[PDB]
This record gives C-alpha cells, sequence and structure tokens, in this order.
C-alpha cells in the first residue's frame, strides 16, 4: 500500500553522528516533497527540515536548532530519504518521523499567488534515537515501606523504587505476578545523570500487613539482571 | 512509480503543486 | 519568529459532546494553519489544512476556522476513537519555520475525585549508598491538574525533584502521580521535617503530608 518506513535509529554518544533513512512506496517519491519531524518523549512535535524534488534542485531548508548539524538528502533511484545527523546533543533524542508533504497553491487572493499552504500529509511509524553517554547498568531496587504516613483508613500503600539503570526497558511485577489489583507502575524518568528511574506502588488493606508477604520482581533484560525485593513495613 | 512513468516516453515529465505556484507567480510577475 | 499557544493540556469531554481548541498565534498568519492528531501510540495524521480545508479521509465532524491570529478546531460529535492529542501548526513564514503547537490532550470526563496522598521516606539501604529519595504518591484522582511542592524545614525545594504520571485507568479513568525528591545523604540527614504540600481541585484546603526524620 502507501507507507513510509524509517530505520537506523538507536544509541549514540553525545557529539557522535547517526544516519536515518526512510523508504517510500505507493506514490511517486520523485514528484513529492519530503520532511523530517521529531518528537522527544513526553513533548510535542517539532519540524526538523524538508527537501524538494530533484526537478527543483533538491533545495534543503532546516529548523534553527538543527541548522548546521543535520543534512537531508534523497535518492530517487531507490525512493529513499536520508537524515545525516552529526555533532549530536542530548536534546536531539526522540522519535524521528519521516513525512511526505503537500502544498496547496494560494488561489482566492491574487496578490498572494506564488505562496502556498504546506502541511504534513503522510507519516511513518518513526524510529527512536537516544543520545546518552551512559553505559549499560542494572537497577538498584529500594523499598517504599508502608507506615502510618502511608495509610488511609483501612488502606495502606507500598512499592519499590527501581533507580539508576540504563537503557530504558525494565519490567516490574508483584509476587511473581500474583498481585495485579491496585498496582501502579509509573513511567520511567530520565535523571540528570543520564540514568532512568521509576517507582512501582500498590494499595492494600492495612489489616494485611505483617501477614501477607509482598515481593516486587524487577527484570532489566539489557543488563541481564533480575531482582526480588521484599518490602516490609517501616515505622 | 518513476520507473513505470518513463518506461517508454523520453519526453515524459511530472508536475506537482509546486509548479502551479511557480506559474501563478510567473503570471503575477 | 512565530509562537503558537493552545488550550490547556487535558480538556475534559464525554462522548457525544462538542469541544473546541483555541490556537492563538503571536504574529498574523492569515490562514496558513494546519491541524493534526496522533493517537496515544501511533503516527500523526493530518486533519485540517489552510485553517478550514478538510483533508481527504477525515470525518466531517472535524471543522476548523479562523483568520489572522485566532484559530479554532471543533469536533461536534465526539467519538471514542478520536481520543488523542491535537496540534496546530504555522505555515506562514516565507522562510519555513513550521512551528508546532504545544498540543492538547483529550481527557475522558469523570466525576471529580480527590487524591489519596502518601509519602515514603528513604530506605536505610539507599542511605548507605550515599543518596536519599523521598517519594510522594497521589492515587485515584481527577482531573489531571495537580501541583506538588516539597518543603524541607519550611524551605521550598525546586529543581531537585521529578514527577511521573500514569494514564487514565481503563476501569475508573483516574490518574496517579509520583513525585520523587532526590537529595544527598549528608544534606538529607541534616534536616528534620519533610513535607509534601499538595494542591488539587476537589480539596477544600490543600493537604500537607509530612514526617519527622527522628520518628
Amino acid at each position: 500500500e502507501v507507507q513510509l518506513v524509517e530505520s537506523g535509529g538507536g544509541l549514540v554518544k553525545p557529539g557522535g553522528s547517526l544516519r536515518l533513512s526512510c523508504a517510500a512506496s505507493g506514490f511517486t517519491f520523485s514528484n513529492t516533497w519530503m520532511s523530517w519531524v521529531r518528537q522527544a518523549p513526553g513533548k510535542g512535535l517539532e519540524w526538523v527540515g524538508r527537501i524538494s524534488r530533484n526537478k527543483d534542485g533538491a533545495k534543503t531548508e532546516y529548523a534553527a536548532p538543527v541548522r548546521g548539524r543535520f543534512t537531508i538528502s534523497r535518492d530517487d533511484s531507490r525512493d529513499t530519504l536520508y537524515l545525516q545527523m552529526t555533532s549530536l546533543k542530548i536534546e536531539d533524542s526522540g522519535r524521528y518521523f519521516c513525512t511526505a508533504d503537500l502544498g496547496e497553491p494560494v488561489v482566492s487572493r491574487f496578490f498572494e499567488w506564488g505562496s502556498y499552504y504546506y502541511y504534513m500529509d503522510l507519516w511513518g511509524k518513526g524510529t527512536t534515537v537516544t543520545v546518552s553517554s551512559a553505559s549499560t547498568k542494572g537497577p538498584s531496587v529500594f523499598p517504599l515501606a508502608p507506615s502510618s504516613k502511608s495509610t488511609s483508613g483501612g488502606t495502606a500503600a507500598l512499592g519499590c523504587l527501581v533507580k539508576d539503570y540504563f537503557p530504558e526497558p525494565v519490567t516490574v511485577s508483584w509476587n511473581s505476578g500474583a498481585l495485579t489489583s491496585g498496582v501502579h507502575t509509573f513511567p520511567a524518568v530520565l535523571q540528570s545523570s543520564g540514568l532512568y528511574s521509576l517507582s512501582s506502588v500498590v494499595t492494600v488493606p492495612s489489616s494485611s500487613l505483617g501477614t501477607q508477604t509482598y515481593i516486587c520482581n524487577v527484570n532489566h533484560k539489557p543488563s541481564n539482571t533480575k531482582v526480588d525485593k521484599r518490602v516490609e513495613p517501616k515505622s | 512509480n518513476e520507473q513505470e512513468l518513463l518506461e517508454l516516453d523520453k519526453w515524459a515529465s511530472l508536475w506537482n503543486w509546486f509548479d502551479i505556484t511557480n506559474w501563478l507567480w510567473y503570471i503575477r510577475r | 519568529d512565530i509562537q503558537m499557544t493552545q488550550s490547556p493540556s487535558p480538556l475534559s469531554a464525554s462522548v457525544g459532546d462538542t469541544v473546541t481548541i483555541t490556537c492563538r498565534a503571536s504574529q498574523k498568519i492569515s490562514d496558513y494553519l494546519n491541524w493534526y492528531q496522533q493517537k496515544p501510540g501511533r503516527a500523526p495524521k493530518i486533519l485540517i489544512y489552510a485553517a478550514s480545508k478538510l483533508g481527504s479521509g477525515v470525518p466531517s465532524r472535524f471543522s476548523g476556522s479562523g483568520y489572522g491570529r485566532d484559530f479554532t478546531l471543533t469536533i461536534t460529535g465526539l467519538q471514542p476513537e478520536d481520543f488523542a492529542t491535537y496540534y496546530c501548526q504555522e505555515a506562514y513564514s516565507s522562510t519555513p519555520t513550521l512551528t508546532f503547537g504545544q498540543g492538547t490532550r483529550l481527557d475522558l470526563k469523570r466525576t471529580v475525585a480527590a487524591p489519596s496522598v502518601f509519602i515514603f521516606p528513604p530506605s536505610d539501604e539507599q542511605l548507605k549508598s550515599g543518596t536519599a529519595s523521598v517519594v510522594c504518591l497521589l492515587n485515584n484522582f481527577y482531573p489531571r491538574e495537580a501541583k506538588v511542592q516539597w518543603k524541607v524545614d519550611n524551605a521550598l525545594q525546586s529543581g531537585n525533584s521529578q514527577e511521573s504520571v500514569t494514564e487514565q485507568d481503563s476501569k475508573d479513568s483516574t490518574y496517579s502521580l509520583s513525585s520523587t525528591l532526590t537529595l544527598s545523604k549528608a544534606d538529607y540527614e541534616k534536616h528534620k521535617v519533610y513535607a509534601c504540600e499538595v494542591t488539587h481541585q476537589g480539596l477544600s484546603s490543600p493537604v500537607t503530608k509530612s514526617f519527622n526524620r527522628g520518628e
């Protein structure tokens, strides 16, 4: 059908370079303008740069934050768009989308003939880039002990703190998967140190403390480390 | 698509929105 | 350069309700505006271009209007599939900047619920490591809007805490927030009281949950 497939995204150190590529199909790549759009985690969309057809000269126009560092090119021989990123910064991390753009000529008003309406018509799934000096490191799980300052009537709260790990993917369960009601695993947060950190908490009745045994199972496959932490009530 | 367009005719070419704007600009100039 | 402002981040609406999203602009842009959407985990899609023109394949419930500096996106008949974020985009600059809007998420309407405040001190295991983490938990509440301020010995902390929020639960459609205050063991062991002041709607008065380091 009609789609765009980005690739080449991954891990790269600050100051390094990285090359993305997008293959196109279902339309005439050569007669189409192309653009890149990135999205940092938890943030909004941001235009990167665009390129024109070879018939127009392949003029490239970029966004200020990337101007001078990134380069866009195209290869109509294989319906492929490229993004050559050099001198990468931590702030360049995100999901990079490829786009086939369209223009609508201005018509109604004569004195604006020549200008147009530019928009992003077709998007790809995207590919994630991550710029970090961090090295693979397993997490250090810590208790979030329940106490008097963590109980609301007949309901106590407890959890586990999975702190200082890298890269992103880590999974958390409770009692080898037995407990799943009232549990909340918050999204990972990137810390100033370049390492990630999340918290997994669960609500339970205060009458089950000292009887029920709660163990949070942490699995961080990248470092190949598994942990089972038993959280006990603290005063 | 480009391969099937010029498969036979040398003098075949493609037009898009951008050309239109260049014309309305060429007219206005 | 041209900036783009947008409606509050989570605006609440129920199915079959008419919603509007303002997209104030810094500079006059005539009608060089676009509207997009991206579902929670999918690629963005085009909806409205040239401020009013509707993209091919877009349902007719979406409608855009405006000229110059104030723009609007309206979704008359709200349907569950189109619960996503919407961005407006500038396209007026002769030198293309194509600045996007901040975005606007669609929040599922629900009865207002106040949060359950909890606080966990740092474990003696972590203290031995030379770092201290104090976490404050808000659970089962609505709307999303909620502020958390850390106070150490009646001294407001800023810049050394991070927050993490969950999406609406499929069953009760409430949020849950996690605020973590990071601090060195030495700087944590010199102060006594640690407070988590929380301000949220549905709270007659903002609650303050704290604990003494000695107890």
